[PDB]
């Protein structure tokens, strides 16, 4: 879950 | 270092991975199941999650070429005991599943299967190409299990729980034949399937549990075990279910019928009451009026007494008149007690109670055929017995019963009353033709002759058979809840009945016929000895339903 | 050459890691960088202002070479870019 938001604020 | 002989119920066996299990497959799906809130029931120490459970069990005999379809399974939440009880309190659901396979082989024979998930989109049925799908082949020769998991490859953010969307599909097929090197009798081996969630199912919002119900969701309740056994009647005769009659032609039933839409194309009410119909012009053949036959007749289209339609009064047959004159009882007719009553108070006439044949005639004044469309056709009454008298009054009336009885001329039986050929439909039904080797089946029943009114099952001049198409519970609860969304055109919803000897499977379809898949056979199945029935759900319609009974 | 990405890429790519990761995304690829003939269309002296002369929903059958890679895929996701040629004359106007 973490991964997905972090790659889309990257 | 235990063997493989011994396999445990935690045990999934040889992992067997495919190029759809990604890890941004699982972090995409629980970061965007993250809008129904929380996850819920998501401990990985419960009993009900970390055990296998059985699903399902199948043949692979050597007859079978490469690219046979052995085994589907949709992705849904009631592949597993445990998450069928528990979708009972929740509003959405999320995650994948595993399943678990186990081959019952020797080391002596040969043959490969294959094994791919399907995304959604993709029709699934006969040609569907398999080993050019990402796969996994499995040997027959196999002694631990092997689990392959299906991930959850969804366009929304989460599943209604009454609207799920579109889903992936597990598909099991032939690679190469089976072989048995010593050759003879024994060329068939069984595979069972079991099912496990994996650790991302989820649950999301609670409701309450007298929100939209069990029966609401899926027509699994609605074919139980007592309903075949002993309680269920048929929709024709009102009479028990004690056998299954199939009908390797086909046919197709209008009046009081229920599809999967909550909607009707009959006449009737689902329930069994009194017939009652005015304005209709009454008269008797012959001059002298001590035992003489009572006619009646109506037309079609101006019964104004039903909410639902106007083609005929509620609890008319849907049989074709046969026509008859003189002192001979006709053979397989509708026939049922009542009397002509008078229109202008309701007063019953009291010398002219006697047996009336109904039916649908072309012609009533002029020469009798039978007819089957209710186009240009009218409702005909006719007593089969003398009577005494005969009121020839243009706007009287009818009164019949709700049941009838077979109208026989001689003391022994003959084959199913409802044949096919002669069963009156509206135009505008569709019918249920043959997918395959199914083929549509109806459910018979001991219903009593006019001939012989002490007759019973296993009497010795003969046992007489009425048929319908559904059972009664079946088409009340049809008419009480609406099923869109639970089978694609295309699909079956799949029963397991188990007897004392063997087992079957049966169908039913977006329309509302039942199948089983039989052939060409006309043999009446038992239902005798049947102990259990149990739900699997919906199947591809081109694939034939298992029949042994041995 | 520039290649022109969508306001809404960002969104769009994250999302779409449902069905797995991208495939086909390489952008020196000779099927991708250059334009293509789609379809033809007609104006007329006799049309009023106001009245639609084209119209085309958002397909992968909107390019020769999209849709013959949609044979063997069973999902797509992004955005789709469109060029006007008018065959016109320099005695014309509207």
């Amino acid at each position: 879950a973490a991964e997905f938001f972090e790659g889309m604020v990257h | 270092s235990v063997p493989g002989t011994t396999t445990d119920g935690m045990d999934p066996g040889v992992v067997a991975t495919t190029s759809v299990v990604t890890a941004e497959n699982s972090s995409a799906s629980i970061a965007t199941a993250g809008i129904g809130g929380p996850p819920q029931q998501v401990d990985q120490q419960e009993t009900w999650r970390t055990n296998f459970y059985y699903n399902d069990v199948f043949t692979w005999s050597v007859a079978d070429a490469p690219g046979s379809i052995l085994y589907t399974v949709q992705h849904s939440p009631q592949n597993n005991p445990f998450t069928a009880v528990l979708s009972q309190m929740y509003a959405g659901w999320a995650g994948g599943m595993q399943f678990r396979f186990i081959v019952a082989g020797s080391g002596v024979f040969g043959g490969r299967l294959v094994a791919a998930v399907i995304p959604p989109g993709i029709e699934i049925g006969p040609g569907l190409e398999v080993r050019q799908f990402p796969h996994v082949v499995i040997d027959a020769r196999s002694l631990e299990p092997v689990t392959i998991t299906m991930p959850d490859l969804r366009p929304n953010m989460y599943h209604p729980t009454g609207d799920p969307g579109l889903v992936p599909t597990l598909v099991l097929s032939v690679y190469n034949n089976l072989i048995n090197p010593f050759g003879g009798s024994t060329s068939a081996i069984q595979v069972t399937v079991e099912t496990r969630p994996s650790e991302d199912f989820e649950f999301v919002m609670i409701r309450a549990p007298s929100s939209k119900t069990v029966d609401s969701i899926s027509p699994a309740g609605l074919l139980t075990t007592p309903v075949l056994t002993g309680v269920g009647n048929d929709n024709r005769w009102n009479g028990q279910i004690v056998g299954l009659q199939p009908v390797p032609g086909g046919f197709s039933t209008c009046n009081r019928h229920w599809n999967l839409n909550g909607s009707t194309y009959g006449w009737s009410s689902p329930r069994f009451a009194d017939i009652d119909h005015r304005r209709g012009s009454a008269s008797y053949p012959g001059n002298n009026a001590t035992n003489v036959l009572q006619f009646w007749y109506a037309n079609a289209g101006s019964a104004i007494d039903n909410p639902i339609s106007q083609v005929a009064p509620d609890g008319f047959p849907d049989m074709s008149f046969v026509p008859f004159n003189g002192p001979g009882i006709p053979a397989a007719g509708w026939v049922g007690f009542g009397a002509i009553w008078n229109s202008n108070s309701g007063a019953p006439n009291v010398t002219t109670v006697q047996a009336y044949e109904l039916g649908f005639a072309t012609g009533a004044p002029g020469n009798l055929q039978p007819t089957t469309n209710t186009s240009g056709s009218q409702t005909v009454a006719k007593s089969i017995y003398a009577v005494v008298t005969g009121t020839a009054q243009n706007p009287a009336g009818l009164f019949v019963m709700a049941s009838g009885v077979i109208s026989t001329p001689s003391a022994n039986a003959i084959t199913y009353t409802p044949q096919p050929d002669r069963i009156v439909t509206t135009p505008g039904t569709p019918a249920a033709a043959p997918v395959g080797k199914n083929t549509p089946i109806m459910f018979a029943s001991v219903v009593r002759r006019t001939g012989d009114v002490n007759a019973t099952a296993g009497s010795a001049n003969g046992t007489q058979y009425g048929t319908g198409s559904q059972p009664l519970p079946v088409t009340i609860g049809l008419s009480l809840n609406n099923y869109s969304s639970a089978l694609m055109p295309g699909q079956f919803f799949v029963w397991q009945l188990t007897f004392a000897s063997g087992f079957m499977e049966i169908g039913l379809s977006v329309d509302g016929y039942f199948y089983a898949g039989t052939g060409a056979s006309t043999t009446l199945i038992d239902l005798t000895e049947l102990i259990d029935v149990r739900p699997v759900g919906p199947r591809p319609s081109k694939s034939t339903l298992v029949f042994n009974l041995g």
